Order: structure tokens, then C-alpha cells, then sequence
RNA sequence: GCAAGACUAAAACUCAAAUGAAUUGACGGGGGCCCGCACAAGCGGUGGAGCAUGUGGUUUAAUUCGAUGCAACGCGAAGAACCUUACCUGGCCUUGACAUACUAGAAACUUUUCAGAGAUGGAUUGGUGCCUUCGGGAACCUAGAUACAGGUGCUGCAUGGCUGUCGUCAGCUCGUGUCGUGAGAUGUUGGGUUAAGUCCCGCAACGAGCGCAACCCUUUUCCUUACUUGCCAGCAUUUCGGAUGGGAACUUUAAGGAUACUGCCAGUGACAAACUGGAGGAAGGCGGGGACGACGUCAAGUCAUCAUGGCCCUUACGGCCAGGGCUACACACGUGCUACAAUGGUCGGUACAAAGGGUUGCUACACAGCGAUGUGAUGCUAAUCUCAAAAAGCCGAUCGUAGUCCGGAUUGGAGUCUGCAACUCGACUCCAUGAAGUCGGAAUCGCUAGUAAUCGCGGAUCAGAAUGCCGCGGUGAAUACGUUCCCG
């Protein structure tokens, strides 16, 4: 059967929310759609900056925007000239002044996103799919993950009949709500069409609820 | 939608926009009662004589990423399949999974 | 949650406004001057009368 | 069920005369929810027997409905305490629903005492499960 | 050999198999066991009538497209008069309504008109702006050119993503060791128990994961913090209105905690897991409800949300416009609403909710109107003002079993409001009219408790347009002996 977002399922258990900002109704809309631009954007331009998470807060008369990212000297420039075109870019989109903030991911390999992107990027250059699973899940389970599933689905190989073929090591319990368990799907664009991989990394059960996130 | 649809939609709330003083003149002097019913019959004749796409009544709300037409949802302004895949990412404030 | 036909098949979301309300009587000269430097935090908007 | 018994639902006594067979027969009158509709016609009943002939409105309707109760199902069963009472009150019910008078209330307190001396739809309904019974 | 026939006994031609034993599944009108509103016991429906709505068919210029047993048919559509719109008739444009790359000129814009159904086209005003290493540049518009744009065109049987279904079914797997030539087997089987592969015992097996349960939300009891816009027990004043001084008690609002664990007693189980009964406690063995849907199955659904391989069109299968259609009507089916009345209809008087919405909005109050509504005016960005009248209920009168003082279809005549515009084709109001319908065959559907039944209230979509959908409270049942058969 079709199964729950585990990022949706806990967005008020044991995960937070990627924005952070109140509206009235009246501005609700305008906000969530320069939001909502503002991530296509920064999608498309740090395509190679290996950029997973981004986080946009508007505190007051203003924005914010957290990029945690596995190479923030690229995403930096060389220097620093980047950051101030991303932040006059961000603020001509969004209407506001801006301000970036960088965030540097340490564990690559704990990072559903970062992983779907890795194996997209094989597939995308014909690397054989059971290989760059195996090679992902290796890789993550070395780097200290307690699980993870892999899963990729459509023509795999070029064969003309799709199908979809996954490899789980460790624990994945998607069933507990307090479980941590970062998800993430990518699309990989080949001559035969679009091959789909989701990942799912399983970091260990969350103590205390959101009171010891701290919401 | 396609893209003359959404080009449509588009030159629609141009021309509502460009039209939208002028109508709501013609229609308080319609409505005043101090004025002449001559007066008030010119105001109705122009209002009458006023462009169609300045009408508010022909605007079509339409998602604001694909431009469907059907479940709009006016607090987020987006159909009803982006609406979810975004809710379910996380990437509107506030909105979580209902169960009471 | 289907893009084509199933009426029972649906997402039930719901958003909260919480509100709070705080009085201060007999305000000193600093306690004006300590409010306006206070942060503001994202994700709460703070309506201050006089 | 299947496998387990499910627990006899106890009904409270009714809150005039505490007589859970008052209470169950306004439950066997009432529809769709109007609990003080049925009350009205039941009480009514039980007034006005009492003034046409002095008995106790407890004890008269409890004789009467001994006098309704069947004993026999239908392959011969008896059939148990509480299906007697059941039964009963529905005869009584249906039976009253089609003599012709002004109120509910009336037909009911009619058809009580025709019952009490031996004429009525429903003690005819009674001698039809004899008969049936005595046909096996 | 009486006969029926027996015995001896080929070839032409034709196929790439035909066979034996054993293994794993699937099935059996084979055998054991168990569960489920499956049956049984009950209470209400559908199938009959009128109307609403969807579908098939038929019709049409078009009646746009998709969904088709359960699992399509109040489905996509959370809302087709124009628009939406994808369809038809007719009128128009051609690097195009939209993007990138190149070459030139103009600020952009703005006023008045005229022709036209409009799309369009032509005359006619003002403005001619922002930076500047200032020789030009930033938008923005117009003109030329070609690579191209564009396509709700085809393929869901090339795909991603998303979803339904079996089914909230209790199952589905893996490593080392043993047995077998082998596919395989064992473990996972065997005895009790449970809502559950839930738990406890035995055993060539010894060890793990995903499933079950719990963690999350809501409701029932209590405590702490908090005292306004909410509350009013005690005091005082009152126009008897928490109205006013005042109080922080109570209700409530909403954050954080406490409690329930077979904890205590009795009996059984096997001397285990478990099971039955009792006290206390708001609550007792899973207290109630929600969310959460394993491995897999159906080339299930969706190229018309979107993305995407491939195919096809390019003065047209692209784009703009006005009018029409999606609302047709000899018919058939599905899902609903309203009734057929006295446990009721009408009239008069009088009580008790919850949840949600409101600044392009909801409106106190007054006046006018029979009314839908109109005008003036007031508070509210809301525990503050408002939608707002809860309705069934209770008391009194009347109707007296009649197609009626039941029912409210249809049609005639007047209006109101939204909207540029209610003919096709809106909702509502008033007068007149007053249809079928007398409880509905075979058959079939929902429901085990605050449930069914019945009564009203709100919202999403939305200018206007719900009997549908998603929620909210009020009143409040009947019956479960049991698994013999119906189904799974
Ligand atoms: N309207 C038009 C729709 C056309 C349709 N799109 C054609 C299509 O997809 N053909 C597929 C395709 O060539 C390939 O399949 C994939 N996936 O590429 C192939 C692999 O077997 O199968 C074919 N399909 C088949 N169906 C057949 C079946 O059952 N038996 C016999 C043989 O005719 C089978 N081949």
C-alpha cells in the first residue's frame, strides 16, 4: 500500500518545520509564494553546491535564510562576493532585506538528501543502480547510521519493462513516531526517461518529545 | 494550464487593475442620491460602457505554481496537489496532520 | 491525496493561532526602553498599546 | 458475537414509579428519541386506568402483561424470561397502535384493559403462537 | 473358433517430445480449527411516488475530456449565465499571448474620440522620464531576422511522483549450524492463551529485521501557574442590566503535571502464560475516538495538476474574440432529499447548545415595505462588537381520519439582490394553483451505545449559485440464545 511522509507524519512530533514565520490571513498566501520561490532558486543555482537543507524565518520586517550545506566555501565564493549577490538576489525576490546564514553539514552521509543526490548523479552517468545502492548503503552504515533503505524505480538499466528494486541494512522503524528518520527523493533525468530513488536514514529514537527539541 | 490560459489569466487582473478607480467612481455616483437621475443614468451607461476583462467577476483563481483552476484553497494560494506535496515536506508554517 | 478519482482518499490538516495577552502596570522608565531592546524572535508577532 | 457474551445493557428504573417494566415499555413505545412523548402517552394510560377501575397501576399492568407473556417459540423451544417480556410489549404495542380513539395515550389505556379480561389483538396473537406450537 | 473374436504381426506418415519419482505453491462441491454486523436476534432504510444529482443511451453544430464489478456512477468538479472552457458556428493573427540568442529606433506611459459583436484598426492630447568614468547605459515599448516558442494533441502497455484494493488482514523475511545428489527442509512446526507471529511451555536448531503493541492528537477525574476582552461565591451601591465599586472564590480559557500498574482480596489455570469475581477509585483489565496501513497483488487509476522518453501539428492539432453548448430528452440505472400524517399539521406563549466565520467583511438600533430587502446609523482587525433566531422540547387552543387545516410538485401573475449581462440558464420573496403520493414485489443496504433514529447550527469552494462534502452539538433506543447453514 501507499505509505505516510515520515517528515509530514512528525512535523510536530519530533520534527520542525522548514519555515518560521507568523502571517495574518491576508499575507499568509504572498509569503508562502516568494517562499516557495525562493527555494526553486537557490534549487537551481546551488545545484553543485551540495545544498540540503534551506530554512527561511522572517523575523521582523525582514528574512532569513539558513542553507546548511556540505561545501560551504563554494557556496561562500572566494571572497565572499557570493554571498552578498545571493543575498541581493534573495532580497529582490522576496521584497525584504535578506540575510544568508550558512550551515556546515560535518556527516554527508547521514543526510537523506545528500545520498539520493549521489546516487542520482551515478545513475545519471550510467553506473550500474545495484552497485551505486550498495556503494550508498556502505557508506552511510560506516559513517554510523542505525539503518537505511535505499529504493529506485523505473527503466533501471534501460530495460523497457520499469521496475523498482530497494536494499535496507540496520533498523528502519517507520512505524514509531519518535523515531529520527530523514527522508528524501531525487529524480535522475536519462536518455530513456526518469528513474525515481528515495532514501531513508534512521539516526536513533528521540527522548523527551518536542519539549526536548524545543519547538 | 497552458500558457495562454495563465496569459489570460494574467492580462485579465492587468486590465482590473487599470480599470479599478474609474469603476468605483461611476458606481458611488450611481448610488448617490443627491445626484441628478440624469446624472445617475450617465454613470450606469458608462459602467455599461466600460471593458469586460475590467469586470472582477471574469478573474478565475488558479494555483499559484501550475495554474489549475480546481481547489484553490485562498489561505495558501495553491491547488490542492501542490498544497500537499508542500504541507507534507514541511515548508508551510503551522500546518500539521489533523486528528482529534 | 489522489490526482485523479478517489473522494474518500483525502488529508485532514489543520493550523493553530495561539494567543497571549500581558499587562504591565505602573511601568518604571527602564521597563519601556528593556521592551523595545528585547528580540524579536521568528515566529511570534508582538503588538504593543499604550 | 462469536466468541465472547456481551453484558445485558441495565436499564435505570423509571424516575416516578421505579419500575424497570414501566421503563421498558416507555422505551418500547418511544421513537426516534422523544422520550417525553412516550411518557406522556404512557403516563396517561396508567392515570386514567386507574380512574376507570381503583387498582394499583403497577400491579394492573404487571398482571396484564403475565396474562400477554407466551411461553413457547415458534421445532419446539421455550423461550427464555426476558424474550417472554420482549414479545409482549410488542403486541401490546402493535395491537394498540390500530384501535381508533384520540390519543395514543387512550388507545393504550384501552387495549390495557381489554387485554385484563381477555379481548385484544395481542391475546389473540398469543392463542396464534398456541396454535402454532400445538401444529408440531 | 459355431459366432463374438483370440494368437502371430508390419509399413507409409507425423511430433520433439511422451514419461518416473520427488519439491514449492495454488485449488478441491477433501478433513480438522478460528475470526468478522457473515449469519441469527433487533431498529431503521433502498427497490414504489415527486424532486435533486451522476452515469448509460438517444439527440445535436457541439452536447469538451477522463473515471467502468466489489475497488466507476453527489467520482476529478472545495461549487459551467460571461469567465472557467478544454467543445461548436462565425470573425481574425502568424517568431506568435510567453522564453533565450542578434540587429535598430523610441522613456515607459497618458487624454479625447471614430468604425466594429468584439478581437482589432484609425485619427488625437499631454509626458518624454533613472544612472552616469557621463561619447552610453538600466528597465520598458515598437520594427526586422532564425534557431525556435506553443500544443488539456497520442502512448498510464515506455516512465517519475501520487492514489485505490485485498485490508488494519497477521503475517513476511535473513545469518551460522544440521538433513538431502538435488529443487529444498529445519528454524517459523508441536500444547495452552490473546484483538495480534500477543505471551508462556516443548523441540537440530542457535541467533536477528520489518510487521503487532507503545511513543503522537482528542475526551473523562484532580493539582500548579496564569485573572482579561472571560467569571460573580462573600461585601456595598444600584436605572435590578456583573450595571457599578469591588473579589480571585467558582465556571471557563490553556500550558505544564498527577493518576491505572492486575496495584489489593478471593477463586481457578498447570504446580506457567493467562482467565472469572470483589473493594476502593471519576475511571479496571484494550475506558472511548483519531492518526499511523508490513512483504506483496491487480501491465488497477492518473501523460487533463505537475514532471518526463518516444511519436505527431507548425498561416495550425498554436494564439485572440463574439454568440452557442457542457443545463438537450421516447428511455434505463446508481446515490440522495421531501412525503404519504394525530408519537401529527397550524396558531399563541415560553426554555436549554456546541463548533465555526467576519475589514472588498459581519452588523447593534431606527425608519419604509406583507416580504425578499432598501436607506440612515453604530461597534468590531474580535473571550470585547457581530452572524444569531438554535430546532426538536414544555404549556394552551384547534383540526377529528378526510387525499384532509396531510403533502408541496407543477403552472399563471407580480417583485428583490448579485453581476457589464439572469432568454437559453441564478438564488430568494409575495399572491394564486394544489400533482403523484394511503408506507411501497422479487431482492437488497446501514448499524452492537451516547451507537442507530430524529432535530437544528457552521464552514471550504465562492460576485451570486448545496438536498452534495467536511464538521458541531440537542433528545436518545431495541437486540445479541448461539455458529447448524449465507458470505469472506
Ligand atoms: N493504444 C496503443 C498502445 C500501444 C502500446 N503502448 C504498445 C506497447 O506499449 N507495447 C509493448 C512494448 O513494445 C514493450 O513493453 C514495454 N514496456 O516497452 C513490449 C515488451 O513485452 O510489450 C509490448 N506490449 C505487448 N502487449 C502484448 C501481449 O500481452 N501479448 C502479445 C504482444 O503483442 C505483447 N506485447
Amino acid at each position: 500500500g501507499q505509505k505516510v511522509h515520515p517528515i509530514g507524519i512528525r512535523l510536530g512530533v519530533v520534527k520542525r518545520h522548514n519555515a518560521n514565520w507568523y502571517a495574518n490571513p491576508k499575507q499568509y498566501a504572498e509569503y508562502l509564494l516568494k517562499d516557495l520561490q525562493v527555494r526553486e532558486f537557490l534549487t537551481k543555482k546551488l545545484k553543485n553546491a551540495m545544498v540540503s537543507n534551506i530554512l527561511i524565518e522572517r523575523p521582523s520586517g525582514a528574512a532569513k535564510v539558513t542553507i546548511s550545506t556540505a561545501r560551504p566555501g563554494i557556496v561562500i565564493g572566494k571572497k565572499g562576493e557570493d554571498i552578498e549577490k545571493l543575498q541581493r538576489e534573495l532580497t529582490n525576490i522576496m521584497g525584504v532585506p535578506a540575510q544568508v546564514s550558512i550551515n556546515e553539514i560535518d556527516r554527508p552521509d547521514l543526510d537523506a538528501r545528500l545520498v539520493a543526490e549521489a546516487i542520482a548523479s551515478q545513475l545519471e552517468k550510467r553506473v550500474m543502480f545495484r552497485r551505486a545502492m550498495k556503494r550508498a548503503v556502505q557508506n552511510t552504515m560506516r559513517a554510523g547510521a542505525k539503518g537505511i533503505k535505499v529504493e529506485v524505480s523505473g527503466r533501471l538499466g534501460g530495460a523497457e519493462i520499469a521496475r523498482t528494486e530497494w536494499y535496507r541494512e540496520g533498523r528502519v522503524p517507520l512505524h514509531t513516531l519518535r523515531a529520527d528518520i530523514d527522508y528524501a527523493t531525487m529524480r535522475a533525468e536519462t536518455t530513456y526517461g526518469t528513474i525515481g530513488v528515495k532514501v531513508w536514514i534512521f539516526r536513533g529514537e528521540i527522548l523527551g518529545g518536542m519539549k526536548q527539541v524545543m519547538n | 494550464a497552458k500558457k495562454g490560459m495563465i496569459n489570460r489569466e494574467l492580462k485579465r487582473e492587468k486590465t482590473v487593475a487599470k480599470y479599478a478607480a474609474k469603476r468605483a467612481e461611476l458606481k458611488a455616483t450611481i448610488a448617490n442620491v443627491n445626484a441628478s437621475d440624469e446624472e445617475r443614468f450617465e454613470a450606469m451607461l458608462k459602467l455599461q460602457a466600460l471593458p469586460r476583462n475590467a469586470s472582477p467577476v471574469r478573474l478565475r483563481n488558479r494555483c499559484g505554481l501550475t495554474g489549475r483552476p480546481h481547489g484553490y484553497f485562498r489561505k495558501f494560494g495553491l491547488s490542492r496537489n501542490k498544497l500537499r506535496d508542500t504541507v507534507m515536506q514541511g515548508d508551510v508554517p503551522g500546518v500539521v496532520k489533523a486528528s482529534w | 491525496t489522489s490526482p485523479h478519482v478517489n473522494k474518500d482518499a483525502r488529508d485532514q490538516y489543520e493550523i493553530r493561532t495561539y494567543k497571549r495577552l500581558i499587562d504591565i502596570v505602573q511601568p518604571t522608565d527602564k521597563t519601556v526602553d528593556a521592551l523595545m531592546k528585547l528580540d524579536l524572535a521568528a515566529g511570534v508577532d508582538v503588538q504593543i498599546a499604550l | 458475537p462469536r466468541r465472547r457474551v456481551v453484558a445485558a445493557r441495565e436499564i435505570l428504573p423509571d424516575p416516578k414509579f421505579s419500575s424497570q417494566t414501566i421503563a421498558k415499555f416507555m422505551n418500547h413505545v418511544m421513537q426516534d428519541g422523544k422520550k417525553s412523548i412516550a411518557e406522556s402517552i404512557v403516563y396517561g394510560a396508567l392515570e386514567r386506568v386507574q380512574e376507570k377501575n381503583k387498582v394499583d397501576p403497577v400491579e394492573f399492568f404487571e398482571t396484564t402483561l403475565e396474562k400477554v407473556r407466551p411461553m413457547v417459540e415458534v421445532v419446539p423451544m421455550e423461550v427464555r424470561p426476558s424474550r417472554r417480556t420482549a414479545l409482549a410489549m410488542r403486541w401490546l404495542v402493535d395491537a394498540a397502535a390500530k384501535r381508533s380513539e384520540k390519543t395514543m395515550a387512550l388507545r393504550l389505556a384501552g387495549e390495557l384493559l381489554d387485554a385484563a379480561e381477555g379481548k385484544g389483538a395481542a391475546i389473540k396473537k398469543r392463542e396464534d403462537v398456541h396454535r402454532m406450537a400445538e401444529a408440531n
